[PDB]
RNA sequence: GAGACGUCGCGACCCUCGGAGUCGUUCUUGACUUGGUCGCUUGAUGUUUCUUCUUCCCGUUC
RNA sequence: AUACAUUUUUUGGCACGGACGGGAAGAG
């Protein structure tokens, strides 16, 4: 029953990481679209699991995107 | 704003135009990377004062207050 | 929009050259307009056998060379 | 060489075509594409291993535009 | 006078038949009415670590060089620090190798041995004198009481060091003053067309380019002008 | 003919052992059960698994992996 | 909203171009396709450090030109209007 | 066009051509193939027939790789 | 639509050359190309980019990963040109 | 009839049997052809010297027959009918070249000429239309 | 610099031995077909693993 | 005569006396 982009909508405002084409991250999800952009707060930069920076208001642009996770 | 790259271009640059495929028109550009040499640590930036830039680059981009 | 005619090798076993210098070896069951592959399940070239059916993504196809004539 | 506008006006010039792999194309164009593949009259591919220039006479070929980088003009018609 | 084509196409003479002034003048030059300076306003802004300088801005910042004394106690940067002396280095060769581009009739040879006679007797002589604080030295950047105390420090250990490390720098920035000065009515040619130019609309600027470009790639001669038509008195 | 689309459903329905291989990438592989469905190859799959490749096992959770960096797929 | 409309209204500009493998382009802006293909004359390649090579005309690709570096003297605003 | 026989059918088609080229530019600016049929032969073609004239009285029997060539229209 | 397209449907039978992405030039009678150069070709020699070679029946080559197709010369006379 | 850039401008440009040049007392101002050929056709001609070159880093082949070459200042040059009359005039050759031909040229009738340009230009292969053997 | 694995060459005791072409219809077109082996006695070239000095000669540069 | 970015193209899986050259000999 559950598709993708209704989990991905659901998840708005919680907290979601992402990996890349790599290095992995860690933030608050403010809003996603079709094309699966991203747009979070309080983004920290998981440099294979080591929290190197803490950036804050990022965008995460859709096609260095590997995976999403809680 | 501070942009990250897929070539390892940290561009903090003042933003002037955006469409679709989140390509930029930039002011005030000052791009940040590191030119080395094996076992070489340097740490490099220009100054640019306008600057196209292309959309698949752009990794993420971010805001600092 | 043109379909892959891949009628031929329908129901034949190929060898399924993948990305990033892999393999993969089945009897062809499927296909789309993509060029996206379904297949019994065969090995991942020593050897060892993976799925009882397996789906291929069409963008990772590098050759689907046929080992049936 | 002239001062064209686009590459359609410039059909059948002798051309310099570099690709993605570092290979370098030349030939004269006989036909182009919406997405920049490009026929060659009669094409050669010359390439630079890791020294001096390796060269190969291919023929007509048939180039596709997602490998091209960039064309240059090698020389005049005929 | 016309020695190249069949009878009257090209000015140039059979002597001079492989003579180009597009291998020696920029299109944005206009062969002398123009000195181009965005380039040098790019490394600039290179050169300062930051945006905050405008084309115009850094117009004004050159005009420093104008003066006798400003480019030397009112100085864009500190003219110790690295960036700054090799920029000024660039700009200061551009502007000499563009005033004797524009002037090729004038004696270089002449030019160059006056403001190096200039350097030598005057410049580094205490040429710059204040009443209230004394003499001034392009090489150590200080002032002094008296001649005397002028005269007695060109042989320290101080001024020994820096006339032999800054030797070249003070050269080139004097070189980039003089010819400035002798360019006065380029410069202000130039600053006026980016005044100019920035106040356009699209179709204007583009129209206008049009014309640096044609202006450019013009015969020097051409196939409609007149010979003999002399008017009197 | 059985379309891929068709497959993608057929496991959906099932809820079986998925195990993923990514694209440009020849260390790592995921193993889970499929739960969503897309337009495109991109679906979510809960209890994921991410693996490396035998030249052992890690912890990883829900995860939805995105449909262009997919290659293999089994259930 | 079109950056591509940008790109065409820039014309007859002395530019340098960015590649996806880092490749410096100084020419010529004479024409732009709807899909950044550049049309460049007077063209010079340099490398990111090594000698230079110059060329007459060069028509490059859209997809490799990572960033176009614009030239000093550019009202952007009025550009931006349809 | 001239035609020449008696022409050395060791020498590689390639090369066998390129000499043929240089041999015979002194007279003027200027086909040989290697099956049995026409092995040790080439047909010379000129721009100028005055070239192609020159060419067959001067170097008739000339040694080439060897074996004296035998040249005709 | 595209000439080399359609040149490359014209192939169709001859005997083309083939390099892909990687680097492994084909040589074979061209069975079938589509819009998207989806090739197909017989009796087909497989070039390594390392040098050594395969013989192969029917190899199949998505448009996509091929780079370069060279066609006989006999086609440079007729009929899309 | 000064080879000057005009000659060359409205020269006979073709693909030869290569991309040759067809054209004289004294060889000069070659920069206009821009590098641009592999061959260049100088048969029939009066120079003197082989000698007057810009750099030309395109150039192979240098068709040099019937001229009056007595002396010289690339992988094919042929020199057949020429005036090169020392053993020791040969000697730039040296410095460059694999296809070399000077027939009828008096050096030829001197003793020991083909053993002479064999070892003082050993990059030559093909001597005179025959082949340089290893005795 | 050395070991594969290929791909195109100097010699030979060897082998081997002599766009074009045809037709239907009409004043010009449409169809159908089409060097190999051994050495190198130090030939040329990619992949792919591992680990330079001294002397003499010939050429460029300052 | 009255025109647009989510697998086949262009939104990419990209990136990290002194030198020089050739040839020969002798040593490790
Ligand atoms: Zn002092």
């Amino acid at each position: 029953p559950v598709n993708p982009k209704p989990f991905l909508k659901g998840l708005v405002n919680h907290r979601v990481g992402v990996k890349l084409k790599s290095t992995e991250y860690r933030g608050t999800l403010v809003s996603t679209d079709n094309y699966f952009n991203l747009q979070l707060n309080e983004a920290e930069e998981f440099v294979a699991g080591v929290s190197h920076g803490t950036l804050g208001e990022i965008f995460i642009r859709c096609n260095n995107v590997l995976y999403i996770r809680e | 704003v501070i942009i990250s790259l897929r070539n390892n271009h940290k561009i903090i640059a003042r933003v002037k135009a955006f469409d679709r495929h989140c390509n930029m028109v930039l002011e005030n550009v000052k791009e940040l990377w590191t030119e080395k040499k094996g076992k070489n640590v340097i740490n490099r930036e220009r100054f640019i004062s306008k600057l196209f830039l292309r959309g698949d680059s752009v990794i993420v981009v971010l805001k600092t207050p | 929009v043109s379909t892959p005619e891949l009628k031929k090798y329908m129901d034949k076993k190929i060898l399924l050259n993948i990305n990033g210098s892999r393999k993969v070896a089945g009897i062809l069951r499927g296909y789309d307009i993509f060029l996206n592959v379904v297949l019994d399940d065969a090995m991942e070239i020593n050897n060892h056998q993976l799925g009882l059916q397996t789906v291929i993504r069409g963008n990772s196809i590098i050759s689907l060379e046929a080992l049936d004539a | 060489v002239a001062h064209s506008s686009r590459l359609a006006n410039l059909i059948d010039y002798k051309l310099r075509v570099l690709t993605q792999d570092g290979r370098v194309y030349i030939g004269q164009l006989m036909a182009f594409d919406k997405h920049m593949n490009l026929v060659l009259n009669e094409c050669i591919e010359e390439r630079v291993p890791k020294i001096k220039v390796e060269k190969r006479v291919l023929g007509l070929t048939i180039l596709r535009g997602e490998q091209i980088l960039s064309t240059v003009v090698e020389d005049k018609p005929l | 006078s016309s020695s190249d084509p069949s009878r009257r196409t090209n000015i140039l003479s059979d002597r001079a038949r492989d003579l180009d002034l597009n291998e020696i003048f920029t299109r944005d030059e206009q062969y002398g009415e123009y000195m181009e300076l965005e380039q040098f306003h790019s490394l600039w802004l290179n050169v300062i670590k930051r945006g905050d300088c405008s084309l115009l801005q850094f117009l004004d910042i050159l005009e420093l060089f104008l003066d006798d004394e400003k480019y030397l106690l009112t100085p864009p940067m500190d003219r110790k620090n690295d960036r700054y002396m090799a920029f000024l280095l660039k700009l200061s060769k551009y502007v000499e190798t563009f005033f004797f581009k524009s002037y090729a009739l004038l004696d270089a040879a002449a030019v160059e041995n006056l403001i190096k006679s200039d350097f030598e007797h005057s410049y580094c002589r205490g040429s710059l004198r204040s009443e209230a604080k004394g003499i001034y030295c392009p090489f150590c950047s200080r002032w002094f009481k008296t001649s005397s105390v002028f005269e007695s420090h060109l042989v320290g250990k101080i001024h020994k060091k820096n006339e032999s490390k800054r030797r070249n720098f003070v050269y080139s920035e004097y070189k980039l003053h003089r010819y400035l000065k002798y360019l006065n009515d380029e410069f202000s040619r130039t600053r006026s067309f980016v005044e100019r130019k920035l106040a356009f609309t699209a179709n204007e600027r583009m129209a206008e380019m049009d014309i640096l470009t044609q202006k450019y790639e013009a015969p020097a001669y051409d196939s409609t002008e007149k010979e003999g038509a002399e008017q009197v008195d | 003919m059985v379309p891929p689309i068709n497959c993608i459903f057929n496991f959906l329905q099932q809820q079986t052992p998925v195990t993923i291989w990514l694209f440009e990438q020849i260390g790592i592989r995921i193993k889970g059960k499929i739960v969503g469905f897309d337009e495109f190859m991109n679906v979510v799959i809960d209890e994921a698994v991410e693996i490396p490749v035998n030249s052992k096992g890690t912890p990883l959770g829900k995860i939805l992996l995105k449909g262009d960096n997919i290659t293999l797929i089994t259930s | 909203m079109k950056l591509v409309n940008f790109l065409k209204k820039l014309r007859n500009e002395q530019v340098t171009i960015e590649l996806k493998n880092g490749t410096t382009v100084w020419g010529t802006l004479q024409s732009v396709s709807p899909q950044m293909n550049a049309i460049l004359t007077d063209v010079k390649l340099t490398l990111p450090s090594d000698n230079i090579a110059s060329l007459q005309y060069i028509n490059i690709r859209g997809n490799t030109i990572r960033q176009i570096i614009l030239p000093d003297s550019l009202n952007l605003d009025s550009l931006l209007v349809d | 066009t001239l035609y020449v026989s008696q022409l050395n059918e060791k020498i590689n088609m390639q090369r066998l051509r390129v000499n043929l080229f240089l041999l015979f530019a002194t007279f003027g600016e200027v086909v040989s193939m290697n099956f049995k049929k026409q092995r040790g032969q080439a047909f010379i073609t000129m721009r100028t027939i005055d070239q192609a004239s020159l060419a067959q009285i001067s170097l008739n029997g000339e040694r080439f790789f060897g074996k004296p060539l035998k040249v005709e229209f | 639509n595209g000439i080399p397209v359609k040149l490359l449907n014209e192939a169709q039978g001859h005997i083309v050359s083939l390099e892909l992405t990687t680097g492994a030039t084909y040589r074979g009678k061209l069975v079938e190309s589509e819009d998207s150069m989806n090739v197909q070709l017989r009796d087909v020699i497989a070039t390594e980019p390392q040098g050594a070679v395969t013989h192969m029946d029917q190899i199949f080559v998505r448009g996509s990963q091929i780079k370069f197709i060279v066609v006989p010369d006999l086609l440079k006379n007729a009929p899309l040109f | 009839m000064k080879f000057t850039p005009s000659i060359v401008i409205d020269a006979p440009q073709y693909y030869v049997d290569d991309l040759q040049l067809e054209t004289e007392s004294m060889p000069s101002s070659l920069k206009h052809l821009t590098k641009p050929t592999h061959i260049l056709d100088l048969t029939n001609n009066d120079l003197i010297m082989i000698p007057d070159l810009s750099r030309r880093d395109d150039i192979h082949t240098l068709l040099l027959g019937r001229n009056n070459i007595v002396e010289v200042d690339v992988q094919n040059l042929t020199l057949s009918n020429n005036s090169i009359r020392r053993f020791e005039d040969l000697q730039r050759l040296r410095r460059a070249l694999k296809n070399l031909t000077l027939i009828g040229n008096q050096v030829c009738h001197l003793a020991n000429y083909r053993e002479h340009v064999l070892r003082l230009v050993p990059h030559l292969e093909t001597l005179d239309f025959q082949n340089v053997t290893a005795e």
